[PDB]
């Protein structure tokens, strides 16, 4: 073997903390070295031009290079030895940046550069026993999932399915839309939400290349960026669609939405949609604007009196014994946008959100002031059914909090959506007064100050203070909001009719389940982790997955839809493609070494491993796909059977004994 | 505020009202946090101690305006406020504050800081007179034992009243920081 | 018959001596027992001492448990502010080591270790428990209902605030201690601002005593508008607020209220059919008569 | 005379990412400890710490994800079993045990990886050379 | 995704404003060595046909077929490509340097905000992506000395001209950026006339390592190391008397975080004073940063400044407000201001966003399509906005728009046919 | 602050120091944005005003605390204020 090792200044970031021409000279000195240099920006078209022609010169077999990290920089020289003859894998990095100059700076020079040339001798080590590797191409299947139908998951299934790939559009409730659906008037524009969003929730519903496949959940994933073999529960709806009934020999249809099954039927249970203020039979749908009209039954409610059969007569929609069928798919990739929840405010027990009447929080005023809500848009105290002439709106409600039953950093949107609902009290109540308890008004996004302006201009009063405690008032059931007005610089006591709480969000019911499903970690937040933080916000660590919507992370509509697309064009970048290459780490199994035992099968997350028929003996069979290059299995096995192909025993052991060379 | 006059009440009237760095102490902000074991430089000013203070709709005590003073170092204007000592340690603000910190320890600590300087109410210094005394802030008198007596309980109590031998180990703890030393050095006046 | 060393700070030995007393025979009656504390002190007291300064307060409070643990029990209380004193010193000088440190080598200066093997509980708190004397162990041991009265309870600060240093739960409307009056046969009832502090905490009594009247003041307006017959309490230091500083507002105010004030030690020997001279009823400022014609 | 010799085994995943972060934030610590880098800590072989030991590492330390954030889902636990029987070897071949352990950090945690490095380095240096070195002849 | 791309820059590198940033908020890792990969992808792809140092000059057409004309400015000096093309074999600029070691010129460099000096012929900064060392022709004198440096290689051709090439292309997604408002307009913060008074795009050029400095951040009258810096932030921002800005910059409190953070971590015992009015921290790990600095001991005065005066002898300045949560007038004397100046769209995006038929917000920024539903696609057909050209944004916001219009704009290209 | 009490250094000392919703006049508001001829309901507390003005400096005088009390419609407290005849008109805050 012929190494070459090429030592970077990185422009004095190392220069600055070791002697360069020391190692330089060592690496020369060292065993199988031909040739060894430096250059001060080894990354630059300069220095692959250096490595290209110290290739071509001396015929190196291998390149070693001391330089920052390799998660940095191994695409970048990997492909500059790729273009010089060489295979992408016969190189290795030595880390004498980030692990020895920023740590090694100050008052301590000739320890550093004896670190240097430590691990300049275990990089030329390891490289003088690496060999060639080349990437396993597998291929994708051409069809991609959704999982959420909220704005995230229906704009990414909309990019998707226009873009040309077949996607299934997976929802665990019985429509699509989330909770934009249940806005009333969206900021900073007041437009309505469910006019704008209807006619994309009819392009969903009609778009042949989309599968929506509504009220039905993932019962488990496996498989890789290939080929994710998911599994899908079709919960029992109770009602068939047109389709499905003529697949079953009903010839005069299915579910048309006529509603006379809820028109008969004679249980009542509160409705998820409007956060509970409104009545819905057993079988129900939860507005009149659902994109699938289909009707759904619940059955843990459901006490099967069969009336509602008869009402639907001859189109014999209701099956009443209808149970969850189960459904296999296989995709390509997969996009997550499970978007959020409301935390629960009832923990700060200081806002009296259960225990009195008139607090409520930000989700139960918009559907009590859109006039498709309980009301008919007109908002009246819960108490008594009264108008409200004065309502408070407490911001930061479990916001910012570090006392560890809020939440410690912001929702974002909240600030937005107060102003919206103080603008919407003073237009549709005449006379009535709007006040923001507020501390720091986040007014940040575009045209989002001068709608501020325009709030503060119709005259909501912003007092600048978070909320200490609220009291009922015994008789009327008025609210003593008790702050201080810190510009003022007095306590104050408001005293509303109607209190809203500006409550935090979180990452919704079932989410982490899911992104454990998947595969996603989390964040420090709690909510799904991106690839990187600043220039990959979409895609995950796990290949094949990406993150859309507030899932990720709270955001406004607008920036949930930028995000939704961009998670839909890193999924199609693959499947346009067509092939796909994985890191060749996977772990190889060396047969007339195997001895059969069968103990390493169970050491595989991944079930890369079983026993398999070679040449009569019983070995263990790689599925060379299915493995990651953990290497746990070939860390156990007694025998030496398992090769872990760039992180082989002899490459880590000629690191250790180099490490120990004098 | 252009300057010193040297005219008392000219001095009261035009008392520079502008905030300089060279007024904050940065000494006196870590012996606060020392003292009273809480992350006071943390607080962001949102105002829910002094929203739920009981002191503060009854006079000019405010308790948020004594965190930003700790806060910006601003020693002789918290220790010197007579609003200082109007402080039930009622733990409100403790119990409600957002970012976790005690500001009725803050308070404790300026407080201390405060004896330290010989800023006291006389109570206190009463107090530590009679607890030197007989160890007991409330000692008993001649009425309350003769109703003691009537009741059928010994005409005092279990404490350091009828076991006198245990003030001399109280008299030597206060004497050890100098509390009694200090209190009549200060009543002297 | 579970067995405390009885703290027993000032107030109520020297003040209020029927509270101590309805303490030990209504203890007794329920399976507690309330062992005297041998030669303790003052607490020191947590307002008047503590802003003084801190390390007597940890020096003196330190004093008070080591008695308990050379006894080898643990500590009861009557006091909320005495429970803060000994308890909060207590879990101070149970986690942190250097305060531990020097407290012992002040304590060194008269042969006495502070080492931290003992725990102090308020007697409500046993009250309340269900492995010690529970509510309805309370309830069995009434004996005279007290029935039809009005009674308001006010909670005090030091025993449950802050709720990250306490284990009592919610402090913005808990109802522990309405069950406890509940369970003698007394209805208790709900006014405005019912976690108000009494405002003779922290040495404000001593040093503004109008400033602690009106906030003392703002509660017994909205109790007399609730309607209460009289108010229970836990603490001797609140007792002491509520009863003298009735009669302080009567006349530095115009305000009369007549509103006898008990601590539920003394409404829990009533309850079990003490007598009221054997409570001493007669040492508070405020008349409790009309209270004792009507639930007598 | 004499530098202690450590060995580190990181894993890339959390473990390089942390020791990145402290240098990039510029966390100082002393330069007695080289890494080795594998994928996984599950990819740690005894037989990997038994030859440090044997070639004379003064101490040996392996660091790897916490429990539940592997990016391979569980091969940290693999790592952490083989470990503690590591630990359970030296007590019984008579060689210090607190010559080796293995810590968890974080991709986030640089100061907490500044902090390992130098007690790490502190334990070390209180044990004193390895016995194997003089033992072997 | 496999469509043939141009990508057009006005400049002789690309890489934009986060080449210049020194550290990024929240996670502070140093901006070149996260987006210098994706630099070295572009100039290697082989889909991509990067054109620096050319401009737009007009375009005609529709959804279908965009009849593209492009000026190539007249670079100077010759790639390896256009070298052998013209007929050299010997090569074209490999970025040796000896250029601009020999040439007499000494000008102002734009990427060092005009801190640096740079040589008629030149390269922004050593990690441009390009490294073809354009040559400056406003400014040279054609001395001849660079071509003699150059010797065999022949890159330097000091007569080229501008020339024009036409470009068909069938959608187009434009990504002009932004510029720091004028910020001497302000005379109360005496930007332009008090020599401590900087913008926070040559405080990060400053406190890079690769800057004018050695990374180390020096008062500009005397060259002394500062011990107190103050920030004003919303210079020019949520102003509506008509000089300044009436929106948010959404970035500025963030950025203006990190530069104190960077500052009391860099100068030992050094004091950053944000004076500040709603911080606004909305981000993911956001707050959690906010509460970083805090915790590290920076100093948050809720006061808009009032006026900054300059004090005669010592160039320290005084800067005037209230603390308002405080309730007094404060005086705080620092060694070093820095304004977190609004931002607005870059100088001729007017004149490109009028070319290809794109109207503007109320703001002044690019408009969109719905501004709820559609952020990333224009009224006219076939054109898409990405990054901050269409309202300010923080560079994940940035991305995230940026790979939603390539979405939008391969949804067309990928079917082959549009209907009108 | 609990109630009147007809004492008159009583009634001062524990002068009820807590806003109240009775306590605003919009008619007041409403006098002085036509008086003034600007609009001042649209402060939003900056402190540049009181940052700028020399009266400040030596005296109580906050013309943003005026502001506030114009906003909250805080007649009572606002004109019977003795610092309201310190403001020399400088125009340093309109400025
Ligand atoms: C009170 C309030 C007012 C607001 N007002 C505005 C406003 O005016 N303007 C604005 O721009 N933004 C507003 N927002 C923010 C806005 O709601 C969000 O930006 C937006 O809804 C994000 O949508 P999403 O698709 O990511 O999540 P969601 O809308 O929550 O959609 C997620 C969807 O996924 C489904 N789902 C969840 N888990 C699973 C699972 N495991 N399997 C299958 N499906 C699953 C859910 O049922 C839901 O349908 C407001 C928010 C609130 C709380
Ligand atoms: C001081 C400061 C600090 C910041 N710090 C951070 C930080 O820490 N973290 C963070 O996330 N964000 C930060 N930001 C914001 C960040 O810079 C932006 O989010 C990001 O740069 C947006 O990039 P862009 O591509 O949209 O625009 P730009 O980066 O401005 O790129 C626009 C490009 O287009 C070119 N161009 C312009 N007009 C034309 C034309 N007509 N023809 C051809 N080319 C043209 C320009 O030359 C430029 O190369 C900071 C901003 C500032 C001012
Ligand atoms: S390869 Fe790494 S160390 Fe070398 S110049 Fe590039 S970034 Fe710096
Ligand atoms: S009656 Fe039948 S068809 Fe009509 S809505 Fe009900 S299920 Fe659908
Ligand atoms: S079976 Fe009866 S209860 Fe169930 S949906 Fe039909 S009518 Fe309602
Ligand atoms: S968006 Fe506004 S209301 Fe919501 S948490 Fe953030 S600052 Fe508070
Ligand atoms: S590879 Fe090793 S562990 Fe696996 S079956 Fe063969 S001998 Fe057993
Ligand atoms: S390295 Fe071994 S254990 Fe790990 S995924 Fe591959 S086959 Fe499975
Ligand atoms: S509640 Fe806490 S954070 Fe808010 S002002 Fe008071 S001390 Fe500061
Ligand atoms: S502890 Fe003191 S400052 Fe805090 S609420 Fe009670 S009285 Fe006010
Ligand atoms: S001398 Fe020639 S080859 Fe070298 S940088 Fe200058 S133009 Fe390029
Ligand atoms: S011709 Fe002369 S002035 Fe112009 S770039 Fe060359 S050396 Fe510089
Ligand atoms: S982001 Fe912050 S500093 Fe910038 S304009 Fe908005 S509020 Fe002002
Ligand atoms: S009036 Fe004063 S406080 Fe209000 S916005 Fe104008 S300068 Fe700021
Ligand atoms: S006019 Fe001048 S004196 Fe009057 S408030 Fe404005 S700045 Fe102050
Ligand atoms: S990835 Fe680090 S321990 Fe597994």
């Amino acid at each position: 073997p012929r190494i070459g090792v090429f030592v970077c200044h990185c422009g004095t970031n190392i220069a600055g903390s070791m002697s360069i021409d020391d190692v330089v000279n060592y690496a020369k000195t060292l065993p199988y070295v031909a040739v060894a240099d430096q250059y001060q920006y080894m990354c630059s078209t300069p220095g692959q031009k250096k490595i290209d022609d110290a290739i071509k010169e001396y015929n190196l077999t291998g390149v070693v290079v001391a330089a920052c990290s390799p998660r940095l920089h191994e695409p970048t020289f990997r492909t500059a030895t790729k273009e010089g003859g060489l295979n992408p894998f016969r190189f290795e990095m030595a880390n004498i940046r980030e692990q020895n100059s920023w740590v090694h700076m100050h008052g301590m020079w000739d320890e550093a550069t004896q670190k240097a040339k430590d691990q300049v001798r275990m990089a030329v080590a390891k490289a003088a026993k690496l060999e060639d590797l080349v990437p396993k191409s597998v291929p994708v299947e051409k069809t991609a999932m959704v999982v959420g139908g909220g704005v995230a998951g229906m704009q990414a299934a909309l990019d998707l399915a226009s873009a040309g790939i077949k996607t299934y559009l997976i929802e665990r409730t019985p429509t699509i839309g989330g909770r934009m659906s249940q806005l009333d008037k969206t900021f900073p524009t007041l437009d309505c939400s469910q006019c704008i969003l209807t006619p994309k929730m009819v392009d969903v519903g009609r778009h042949p290349n989309i599968e929506m496949m509504t009220y039905t959940e993932v019962e488990k994933v496996e498989g890789y960026i290939g080929n994710f073999d998911v599994t899908l529960r079709k919960k029992a709806r109770g009602v068939l669609t047109p389709t499905e009934a003529t697949a079953k020999g009903i010839v005069g249809g299915g579910c048309n939405g006529c509603g006379d099954c809820s028109a008969v039927c004679p249980v009542i249970k509160p409705n998820p949609f409007e956060m509970g203020m409104a009545p819905r039979k057993a079988i129900y749908i939860y507005h009149a604007q659902v994109m699938p009209l289909i009707y759904t039954v619940d059955f843990d409610s459901c006490v099967k009196c069969g009336l509602c059969v008869e009402a639907c007569g001859d189109k014999k929609a209701i099956d009443l014994e209808m149970q969850d069928e189960f459904i296999t798919v296989k995709v390509g990739t997969a996009v997550l946008a499970t978007g959020y929840e409301l935390f629960p405010i009832e923990n700060k027990r200081e806002w009296g959100y259960k225990q009195f009447d008139n607090v409520i929080n930000a989700l139960e005023f918009e559907r009590l002031i859109c006039a498709s809500g309980p009301t008919g848009g007109h908002l009246v105290r819960p108490s008594d059914g009264k108008t409200p002439m004065k309502v408070g709106f407490v911001l930061c409600a479990g916001s910012r909090d570090n006392t560890g039953i809020g939440k410690p950093y912001c929702s974002r949107f909240c600030c937005m959506y107060s102003l919206k609902h103080a603008h919407q009290i003073m237009e549709k109540i005449p006379g009535a007064v709007a006040y923001l308890f507020y501390m720091d008004i986040r007014s940040f996004g575009k045209m989002y100050e001068e709608f501020y302006y325009r709030i503060q201009h119709e005259g909501a009063k912003f007092i600048r203070g978070r909320v200490a405690n609220v009291l009922e008032d015994k008789e009327t059931k008025n609210l003593h909001v008790f702050t201080e007005d810190t510009l003022l610089g007095r306590p104050v006591d408001v005293e509303v009719d109607l209190l809203v709480l500006a409550a935090a969000v979180q990452p919704n019911e079932g989410a982490n389940e899911l992104r454990k499903k998947f595969g996603v970690s989390a964040s420090q937040d709690g909510w799904m982790l991106e690839a990187h933080p600043k220039l990959n916000p979409c895609g995950t660590t796990t290949a094949g997955v990406f993150l859309a919507g507030v899932c990720q992370g709270p955001k406004d509509i607008p920036d949930t839809v930028a995000q939704a697309e961009g998670a839909a064009s890193a999924a199609s970048i693959p499947i346009h493609m067509g092939e796909v290459e994985l890191e060749p780490y996977f772990a190889m199994c060396i047969d007339e070494l195997c001895a059969g035992c069968g103990m390493c099968v169970n050491l595989c997350p991944y079930s890369a491993l079983s026993l398999g028929e070679k040449n009569g003996r019983t070995v263990m069979v790689v599925t060379e796909a299915k493995c990651k290059g953990c290497g746990t299995c070939g860390g156990f096995c007694p025998g030496g059977a398992i090769k872990m192909q760039h992180f082989t025993t002899p490459q880590i052991v000629a690191q250790i004994d180099a490490f120990f060379a004098g | 505020a252009a300057k010193s006059y040297n005219i008392p009440e000219l001095d009261k009237k035009l008392a520079d009202r502008r905030y300089h760095l060279s007024d904050t102490n940065p000494e006196f902000t870590q012996k606060i946090l020392k003292t009273s074991r809480t992350i006071a430089n943390m607080c962001y000013q949102c105002g829910t101690c002094t929203g739920s203070c009981p002191s503060a709709p009854r006079s000019s005590y405010r308790i948020r305006l004594f965190m930003r003073r700790c806060v910006l170092g601003l020693e002789n204007e918290a220790l010197t406020d007579p609003d200082l000592w109007l402080c039930t340690t009622c733990y409100s603000c403790t119990d409600r504050c957002p970012r976790d910190i005690a500001p009725t320890d803050v308070i404790m600590a300026m407080r201390n800081l405060a004896f330290k300087r010989d800023i006291v109410p006389k109570n206190f210094l009463q107090t530590v007179q009679l607890i030197y005394n007989s160890g007991h802030g409330v000692p008993n008198n001649d009425v309350n034992r003769a109703a003691r007596t009537k009741l059928g309980l010994p005409a005092d109590p279990p404490t350091t009243h009828s076991y006198p031998e245990f003030v001399k180990g109280i008299q030597k703890i206060i004497d050890h920081y100098e509390l009694k030393e200090n209190a009549d050095r200060i009543l002297k006046g | 018959m579970h067995e405390y060393a009885f703290f027993l700070g000032c107030i109520a030995p020297n003040r209020y001596p029927g509270c101590e007393a309805s303490a030990i025979k209504t203890s007794e009656k329920v399976g507690i027992k309330l062992l005297p504390l041998k030669g303790a002190s003052c607490c020191p007291a947590p307002g008047a001492f503590g802003s003084i300064d801190l390390n007597v307060w940890y020096a003196m409070a330190a004093r008070n448990l080591v008695l308990a643990e050379e006894m080898k029990k643990d500590i009861a209380l009557i006091c909320n502010g005495c429970y803060k004193s000994i308890w909060e010193v207590n879990h101070i000088l149970k986690h942190n080591d250097e305060l531990r440190d020097n407290v012992n080598e002040v304590l060194a200066e008269i042969d006495m270790q502070f080492k931290g093997t003992i725990d102090v509980w308020h007697l409500a708190e046993l009250y309340y428990d269900d492995k010690v004397c529970g509510v309805q162990k309370i309830k069995d041991s009434v004996t005279t209902p007290l029935s039809g009265a009005k009674v308001a309870a006010h909670y005090g600060c030091h025993l449950m605030k802050p709720k990250k240093e306490r284990h009592f739960g919610d402090t913005e409307n808990p109802m522990w201690f309405e069950e406890l009056i509940g369970a003698l046969g007394a209805e208790p009832i709900q006014y405005r601002n019912k976690m108000q502090c009494c405002g003779a905490g922290g040495g404000v009594r001593g040093y503004d005593i109008v400033h602690a009247l009106d906030i003392t003041n703002e509660k017994l307006i909205n109790i007399q508008e609730a309607g209460a017959d009289a108010i229970t309490e836990l603490c001797p230091f609140c007792q002491l607020q509520f009863d003298r500083g009735q009669i302080e507002i009567k006349e530095k105010f115009g305000d009369v209220y007549n509103i006898p004030v008990l601590h539920y030690n003394e409404l829990l020997g009533l309850a079990q059919g003490m007598s009221p001279q054997d409570l001493a009823l007669d040492l508070h400022a405020i008349d409790c008569t009309p209270f004792l014609q009507k639930v007598l | 005379d004499w530098k202690p010799q450590i060995l580190a085994i990181i894993c890339n995943w959390c473990s390089y990412a942390g020791a990145d972060l402290a240098g990039g934030a510029r966390i100082q610590y002393p330069p007695t400890v080289r890494a080795i880098r594998v994928m996984c800590t599950g990819r740690v072989d005894m037989l990997f710490i038994l030859k440090a030991f044997v070639e004379g590492a003064d101490g040996v330390l392996v660091s790897g994800c916490h429990f539940g954030d592997c990016h391979y889902l569980e091969g940290n636990y693999k790592a952490a079993k083989r470990m503690f029987m590591i630990k359970n070897l030296l007590r019984n071949i008579g060689l210090d045990d607190r010559r080796f352990r293995m810590t968890f950090v974080s991709a986030s945690e640089g100061a907490k990886w500044g902090m390992v490095m130098e007690d790490v380095t502190n334990t070390i240096k209180e044990l004193g050379p390895s016995p194997i070195k003089e033992f072997k002849k």
